């Protein structure tokens, strides 16, 4: 519903330190 | 986790820590998925062979922490087990086919910043997440080799089935996706003893939601070269979770 | 190595 939203990520449109690297990889 | 690096603060607010009771003691990992559900792997609460059976009361779930030993004020919560459901059909005999398990909590978790639930997948995502290449993230206070001071994370790319059956003698199902880095590749990491039951999650590029993917669920050795570790598939094993909750409120 | 919990839990 509200899930798998991080409230310090997500929520904030902040990203975390790798979490391109998996972006990058769904080619 | 072998490889990784330090989480930062609130980059994965789903992991739970299953700890015992007495001695206090890091059991195993887990995931909330919502406030009062958490998930896990059945061999985590149960594994005749090395005589393991926990009961409700040999336990407790600590949620929204980073550090491992530290008892976390004002940030962690813990919570205390209302009753164990693990699968009808997990194969701890042969090959822990169906390696999972849900536990109810006794009271709901308040969400925070520290503490949130992750998604579970719909088949739609699934089959557009679970390929070969495609990389997911595992998060866990285990060994760092074959223990850390906080929250490990290493990113690991999803393993061709042909590749993970010739990897092993152990019979592999559909119920099992392997993921890891091949020696050719240079990169490595991988799950070690205490990340068991722990999250192996995907976000998706569709909606930038987080997806629970696999649980840690067995490998042989940890890092080993030409290795993988193996995770069970959640998706796979949806309908049962649904119904645990279902009938189970 | 645990910082043991409060013993309310
Ligand atoms: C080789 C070995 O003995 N180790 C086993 C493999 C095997 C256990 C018997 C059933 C078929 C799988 C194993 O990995 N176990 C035996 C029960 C606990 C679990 C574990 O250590 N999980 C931790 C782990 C380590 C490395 C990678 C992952 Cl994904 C998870
Ligand atoms: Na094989
Ligand atoms: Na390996």
């Amino acid at each position: 519903a509200d899930c798998g939203l991080r409230p310090l990520f997500e929520k904030k449109s902040l990203e975390d330190k790798t979490e391109r690297e998996l972006l990058e990889s769904y080619i | 986790i072998v490889e990784g690096s330090d989480a930062e603060i609130g980059m994965s607010p789903w992991q739970v820590m299953l700890f015992r009771k007495s001695p206090q003691e890091l059991l195993c990992g887990a995931s909330l998925i919502s406030d009062r559900w958490v998930l896990t792997a059945a061999h985590c609460l149960l594994y005749p062979p090395w005589d393991k059976n926990f009961t409700e009361n040999d336990l407790l779930v600590r949620i929204g922490k980073h550090s491992r030993t530290r008892y976390e004020r004002n940030i962690e919560k813990i919570s205390m087990l209302e009753k164990i459901y693990i699968h009808p059909r997990y194969n701890w005999r042969e090959n822990l086919d169906r390696d999972i398990a849900l536990m109810k909590l006794k009271k709901p978790v308040a969400f925070s910043d520290y503490i949130h639930p992750v998604c579970l997948p719909d088949r739609e995502t699934a089959a557009s997440l679970l390929q070969a290449g495609y990389k997911g993230r595992v998060t866990g206070w285990g060994n760092l080799k074959e223990q850390p001071s906080v929250l490990q994370v290493v990113n690991l790319p999803i393993v061709e089935r042909p590749v993970c059956k010739d990897s092993t003698r152990i019979r592999i199902t559909d119920n099992m996706f392997c993921a890891g880095y091949k020696p050719d590749e240079g990169k490595r990491g991988d799950a070690c003893e205490g990340d068991s039951g722990g999250p192996f999650v995907m976000k998706s590029p569709f909606n930038n939601r987080w997806y629970q993917m696999g649980i840690v669920s067995w490998g042989e050795g940890c890092d080993r070269d030409g290795k993988y570790g193996f995770y069970t598939h959640v998706f796979r094993l949806k309908k049962w979770i649904q119904k645990v909750i279902d009938q189970f409120g | 190595d645990f910082e043991e919990i409060p013993e309310e839990y």
